[PDB]
């Protein structure tokens, strides 16, 4: 803890992420095979020959066809959704979800993970330097509440303000640039020394990671980019930054009474691209998503 | 009528390489849900209507078998058995026609 | 106006001088070997002088 | 100038455009399934409602017994029509005679369908299904509609 | 005709007369037969006039090959790396003079179009034309139809 | 790239009747809302002056009938019913050609789902269902 | 007859040193003496030309021609010979390159036209040859906006000079 | 077949000059081509520049470095003994460190007795254009000294080719004394000169900051921007003239698409009449006292 600029603070961070990340591929000596299966429906008995911890399950997808790269978001490693751009580690069996499917919850959740903590980055950079903004968290709502919801206190300066509409789509613009540029969801998965040795700031993140890392025995976070951005989460996210297609940030709320500052929930909306709406059913669950969802309980 | 002047290789390829004359990208096309051998849509997969047509000339031919001659066409149901699988109660006036397999994952 | 293509080939050699001849072809080599050498299962344990 | 105007010119006149419709028809109540050019189950399948209907009005009538002696054409499927197709709608309105597109034929690249009649004791067609209820876009809009529900 | 090849513009090729005057020739690379007909006034010229030739321009070297040829030849190269091949087939002494002494001459640019003969490179002096030369100014800079 | 598109290629069995109920009664509700325009803030009414010109109307041609006067001829009428007719934008005299003031006027509803996205918002703004 | 697109997979490069790039595989292969005409068989060939090799594949499965077949076998063991031979790792990592059709050898017949008259009917032919390169489809070339043109203009009237003067 | 054998001959020449068209081939020095001998060379290399070298010291300095490196690499990867000339073969760098310090000194008395109103580092500048890898590889390449250079790698890297420049400038230096060097490096540098204005060679970024410093020296207060001349603001292409005028004085205008560029361009004509380089100064007087 001590002061820092912004954007310091953002090359300490992805500087660290980068010597961790060239850390994992340095231990591995040489090029190990793993016997991947494919367990899935199209194309049964296929058995790919990989690379251990280099080869992603996205890289098992271009072995078969364009269709796996276009239209697959999630793998599902032996019983377990790993996200597409994760080097796979033990010789396993494969199979690729997509939105479409008869059971897409887990994809769904995936995709309501990667568009909040697109609300995160956005929210993170569009704020007035003087005043300073710490992410919270991003609570796992179901997707039948209409909106994904990022949690965020602003300044003490700042207790009494609300954005107009010009600043919510000065926020959906600037979402819509980062959607533009497609980008990569890179993980990582690191130990909690390192992890709680990225951030050292964020208090709320401090405990965040403790809580996620209190759960399993080896003490193990899962860390995620986008570009210059380095966020915690629960379990994997979509691939590329692109398959958001019609996205927007509704409104933003105060919810008080349980603490003396003030954390300001924003919500907002999105589709991918597979599954874009009409304009005037987007313009109803446009509608729904500016009131409060509330389940954390 | 006759032509006065050879038309030259420019004013040609001007004709039959303008956007009138090519062929136009379509864009209907993704994977089957099932069997995943890409389909158009609003049409039928070629490969489950390959399969549908199969079982059903196979079907066709033990009914050929089971009518005897021309000019038969009972006057009940039909229904199909595969092996194992004793006729239900609701099937008993139903005509029964068994060849041998196993009942395929998507006749049901 | 009338007239045809040429050239009726194949792409596989065959046993021809056996289908009638005096000169026999004169091979350098044979097919495989004798009676393989079956090494010790230990030769990289004993891979020093002797034992 | 053909506003208006139903009922396509298929063969060499009119009297051969019902024998086609005809043998199309006594093939699609013989075999239960058909596959033909698209135009022509089309017509075909605009006559085979119908058909049903007249096998519905009962067996002793004798306009339908007429109508179904002129439309089949082989003469043992007038029992088959009155005595299991006609029993098998009993309940239904309208809605038989399930019309899909399949490819193209594969010389000349025509525009093949089949039609079947409901019931249909052979295996199914490979139908397109409608999108399920748990992707993403139907659970915003089943969330929306239990909304609207417990605010009405 | 001008259309169909390449033209340049009118040059020299390192400011020659400026300061010192420089032979723009290197080499002169000849190749004539011993026996041969077609050779005969190039070995004529070797007899009489290369030898003065060398000796009246000492920036040039020049070689005689002596080689069985059907067509002799004279390669002269220049500083800038041009390299300009002549045939000296059946000519007389005075014509493979005339030749050598104009390859001595010129300079390795190349012979095409030449384009406007003057290459002033600091043409005007007094100012080039622009619209507000031979202009009058008005008092404040007021434009036509202006109030104040 | 980007394949076509409808508005219930992705909807399920049970949101189809759901989605055609919704916007049915919305834009309903949206027709029965415009029906009393003198009382949420109508512009100034104007008495006839003789060089006036006012507007029209859109109908839809439902078919001819014969009709009779009363000295026994028998003439024919064209029956144009006005289905759902709207004002939709005023445009004043010195923003078309500087010789007379315009008015749009919109024709019988039609279905939102098949209408460009621009026509989407002018309506959206104006508060009715889209116009033929 | 000439053969020299066949022969053009024999070429060997030197191997390239650590720093340097990729290098991507290039695979050359055509079907020779196709019973279709040229004409038709470039119509398809035009088609292909920018698309990947997946993309191909789900074109021509659904093109309604006779040479679309023949170019769906052509394309099929072009990519076969490409993850086998070429070392190629990745089936659908390949993208048309080169896409085109030529004349073949044709015959000749009488069309018996109806006096003591005739023509020479022509029996044609046609080849077509494919060029797979490894890589992702290179993106096409997005049309000029108003900026580039604004500034070719002005670059053009800066471009100019005082013509026949000094 | 037609008979004959000169049509042939004929269409086999054009066969090959359109095949070497196609395929180009690697180009070599012309130390290995055929026509070459290299002490007819360096004394042709002597009197076309109107100089008298002592040959011993020009082939001193065309040898190189890299050149001696290479060859007893060359001589040691077959095991030949040739320490009998190699050992003695005195690369060319104490002559090129000669002939650029004698370069940079004379070309900095020449630039600062021409304009003494430029400042010191323009005059820095201006020698370090003249003196830049540049102009001294284009003259090098067209004096052929290029063609005389013993190194490996046959375009010559512009650094080997710049020292070998410098060091026949040493070894003029060294045969002839300071007076015919600097005539040499006089005709052979400074004419390359001509025709440059003086910031195409200069390269400066703040224009107004320098020419106001300058006026600071000079004891004149501040240069006012005045508008002058204008033809169209609303436009997108307009034409500006600002003047800088110095209490109610014009003192240059200069012309521009914008005001900020012309008065960039104002700045950089006034800072070019101050040092006394303008495109209307006395030519350099080429001749002899
Ligand atoms: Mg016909
Ligand atoms: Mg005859
Ligand atoms: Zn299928």
């Amino acid at each position: 803890a001590s002061q820092l600029s912004p954007t310091e603070l953002t090359e300490m961070r992805n500087d660290l992420f980068n010597k961790e990340k060239a850390r994992q591929l340095s231990l591995t000596p040489r090029t190990e095979k793993i016997e991947v299966k494919h367990v899935g429906k199209t194309d049964p008995g296929t058995v790919f020959v990989m690379n251990k911890n280099i080869s992603t399950p996205y890289s098992c997808a271009m072995h078969l066809s364009e269709w796996y790269c276009r239209k697959s978001i999630l793998a599902l490693v032996d019983g377990q959704p790993w996200d597409m751009y994760k080097p796979l580690t033990k010789s396993c069996e494969i199979k690729f979800l997509t939105f479409k499917d008869c059971d897409p919850g887990e994809v769904n959740k995936a995709y309501w993970r990667s568009c909040a903590m697109m609300m995160g980055c956005v929210i993170e950079r569009a704020f007035k330097d003087e005043y300073m903004v710490n992410l919270v968290r991003a609570p796992e709502v179901p997707v039948i509440s209409g909106a994904f919801c990022y949690d965020v206190v602003l300044d003490s300066k700042l207790d009494e303000w609300m954005p107009t509409k010009e600043n919510l789509r000065s926020f959906t613009k600037d979402a819509h640039a980062l959607i533009y540029k497609d980008l990569p969801f890179e993980t990582l998965e690191v130990e909690a020394k390192v992890a709680l040795e990225i951030f050292q700031h964020s208090k709320y993140k401090v405990d965040f990671i403790e809580e996620k890392a209190s759960q399993n025995p080896e003490r193990i976070v899962k860390l995620h980019r986008i570009g210059d951005f380095i966020d915690v989460s629960e379990g994997p996210l979509i691939p590329r930054t692109s398959i958001c297609f019609q996205y927007e940030v509704s409104a933003v709320h105060n919810l008080q009474p349980t603490q003396p500052s003030l954390i300001r929930r924003f919500q907002g909306v999105s589709l991918p691209v597979h599954l874009r709406a009409h304009f005037t059913i987007w313009d109803k669950l446009l509608e729904r998503s500016r009131k409060m969802v509330t389940e954390d309980q | 009528a006759a032509p006065k002047n050879r038309r030259t290789i420019e004013v040609n390829r001007c004709r039959r390489r303008n956007p009138q004359k090519l062929i136009k990208v379509k864009n209907n096309i993704d994977v089957c849900p099932e069997c995943g051998h890409l389909k158009q849509k609003h049409v039928l997969c070629a490969y489950c209507y390959e399969k549908v047509c199969k079982e059903t000339a196979e079907i066709r031919r033990q009914i050929g078998k089971q009518e005897g001659g021309p000019f038969k066409a009972p006057t009940i149901e039909t229904v199909v058995l595969y092996t194992g699988e004793t006729p239900s109660e609701q099937d008993q006036g139903k005509r029964i026609i068994e060849r041998d397999r196993k009942r395929p994952s998507w006749f049901t | 106006t009338e007239k045809e293509f040429m050239q009726h080939a194949r792409k596989a050699g065959l046993v021809i001088p056996p289908e009638k001849s005096d000169r026999s072809i004169h091979l350098a080599c044979t097919a495989g070997i004798f009676d393989a050498y079956v090494p010790p299962e230990g030769d990289a344990r004993i891979s020093s002088l002797s034992k | 100038i053909s506003h208006g105007r139903v009922f396509r010119r298929m063969g060499l006149g009119p009297e051969s455009r019902i024998h086609l419709l005809r043998n199309l028809l006594t093939g699609l109540v013989r075999h239960e399934r058909i596959e033909a050019p698209w135009a022509r189950v089309d017509e075909m399948r605009g006559y085979a409602e119908k058909l049903i209907d007249y096998g519905k009005l009962g067996d002793t009538n004798e306009r339908a017994m007429r109508m179904a002696d002129f439309w089949l054409t082989e003469k043992d499927l007038i029992p088959k029509l009155f005595q299991v197709l006609a029993p098998r709608y009993k309940d239904q309105t309208g809605g038989y005679t399930r019309m899909l597109q399949i490819p193209n034929r594969s010389l000349d690249r025509a525009k093949m369908a089949v039609i079947e009649y409901k019931g249909n004791c052979l295996p199914p067609l490979p139908l397109p299904r409608r999108d399920s209820h748990l992707t993403l876009l139907n659970q915003l809009l089943q969330g929306l509609r239990q909304d609207l529900r417990q605010s009405q | 005709t001008a259309r169909g090849t390449p033209s340049r513009f009118l040059a020299s090729v390192l400011h020659n007369g400026l300061g010192r005057y420089v032979q723009q020739l290197q080499r002169l690379s000849f190749s004539v037969s011993r026996d041969g007909a077609s050779s005969r006034g190039a070995r004529e010229f070797v007899e009489r006039e290369v030898i003065d030739f060398a000796r009246r321009n000492p920036g040039v070297v020049i070689y005689v090959n002596s080689r069985p040829c059907c067509v002799p030849r004279v390669v002269a190269e220049y500083l800038n790396g041009a390299v300009r091949e002549e045939s000296i087939h059946c000519k007389s002494v005075e014509e493979i003079s005339t030749l050598v002494q104009k390859l001595a001459d010129q300079s390795g640019l190349d012979v095409i179009r030449i384009r406007k003969p003057f290459h002033t490179d600091n043409p005007s002096i007094q100012g080039q034309w622009h619209p507000f030369t031979n202009k009058p100014t008005t008092f404040r800079g007021l434009r036509p139809r202006e109030v104040q | 790239g980007k394949s076509g598109t409808w508005w219930d290629e992705h909807l399920s069995e049970e949101n189809v009747p759901f989605i055609k109920q919704l916007v049915s009664d919305e834009d309903k509700a949206q027709l029965a809302s415009k029906l009393c325009p003198l009382k949420d803030e109508p512009w100034p009414i104007h008495p006839w002056e003789p060089g006036s010109f006012r507007v029209g109307l859109i109908a839809l041609k439902l078919g001819m009938m014969p009709l009779w006067t009363k000295d026994g001829q028998k003439h024919v009428v064209t029956l144009l019913q006005v289905q759902d007719c709207h004002v939709l934008k005023y445009t004043s005299k010195e923003n078309c050609n500087g010789k007379m003031a315009t008015l749009s006027v919109g024709g019988k509803t039609v279905s939102r789902f098949r209408k460009a996205t621009s026509i989407l918002e002018f309506y959206r703004e104006l508060g009715l269902p889209p116009k033929q | 007859i000439s053969r020299k697109w066949e022969k053009k997979n024999k070429i060997v490069y030197p191997p390239q040193l650590p720093g340097e790039p990729r290098r991507p595989a290039e695979i050359y292969h055509c079907r020779r003496q196709i019973k279709y005409s040229k004409d038709k068989m470039w119509y398809l060939a035009k088609l292909i030309r920018g698309m990947s090799i997946d993309q191909a594949l789900a074109q021509l499965e659904f093109n309604d021609k006779k040479g679309a077949k023949i170019i769906k076998e052509v394309l099929l063991e072009a990519q076969d010979m490409a993850v086998r031979d070429h070392n190629v790792e990745f089936r659908s990592n390949l993208y048309i390159a080169e896409s085109t059709s030529g004349r073949g050898q044709c015959l000749k017949r009488i069309r018996y036209h109806g006096r003591g008259r005739f023509g020479i009917m022509e029996k044609v032919y046609c080849h077509y040859f494919v060029k797979l390169v490894e890589g992702p489809p290179p993106p096409p070339e997005p049309p000029k906006t108003a900026v580039a043109h604004a500034k070719e203009y002005i670059q053009q009237l800066r471009s100019r000079t005082i013509v026949h003067t000094l | 077949v037609k008979k004959g054998f000169r049509a042939a001959f004929r269409f086999q020449k054009e066969l090959e000059r359109q095949r070497l068209l196609r395929c180009p081939p690697p180009p070599v020095r012309r130390s290995e081509k055929p026509n070459w001998d290299y002490h007819a060379e360096i004394q042709a290399f002597g009197h076309r520049l109107q100089e008298n070298f002592s040959l011993d010291l020009l082939k001193t300095a065309f040898v190189n470095s890299c050149y001696i490196k290479s060859e007893e690499a060359k001589r040691q990867q077959l095991g030949i003994e040739k320490e009998a000339v190699l050992l003695n073969l005195k690369s060319n760098q104490e002559l090129s460190e000669q002939g650029t310090s004698f370069s940079q000194t004379c070309l900095t008395q020449f630039l600062e007795d021409e304009y003494p109103d430029m400042p010191t580092e323009g005059i820095k500048n201006l020698v370090d254009f003249l003196t830049g890898e540049e102009v001294v590889c284009h003259v090098a390449r067209n004096l052929a000294v290029e063609q005389l250079t013993l190194s490996e790698e046959f375009p010559v890297p512009p650094a080997v080719l710049q020292q070998t420049f410098f060091a026949v400038i040493g070894a003029l230096l060294q045969s002839s004394g300071p007076e015919r060097t600097a005539l040499f490096i006089r005709d052979f540098l400074i004419t390359q000169m001509t025709g440059k204005e003086l910031f195409e060679m200069w390269k400066i970024i703040n224009p107004m900051g320098l020419l106001v410093e300058e006026l600071k020296k000079r004891n004149v207060s501040a240069p006012e921007s005045r508008l002058t001349r204008q033809s169209g603001g609303t436009t997108a292409l307009p034409l500006y003239f600002v003047g800088l005028y110095c209490d109610k004085k014009l003192i240059a205008e200069g012309p521009g698409e914008t005001v900020l560029v012309a008065e960039e361009e104002a700045a950089r004509v006034a800072l070019r009449k101050l040092y006394g380089f303008t495109e209307n100064r006395r030519p350099w007087n080429y001749s002899k006292p």
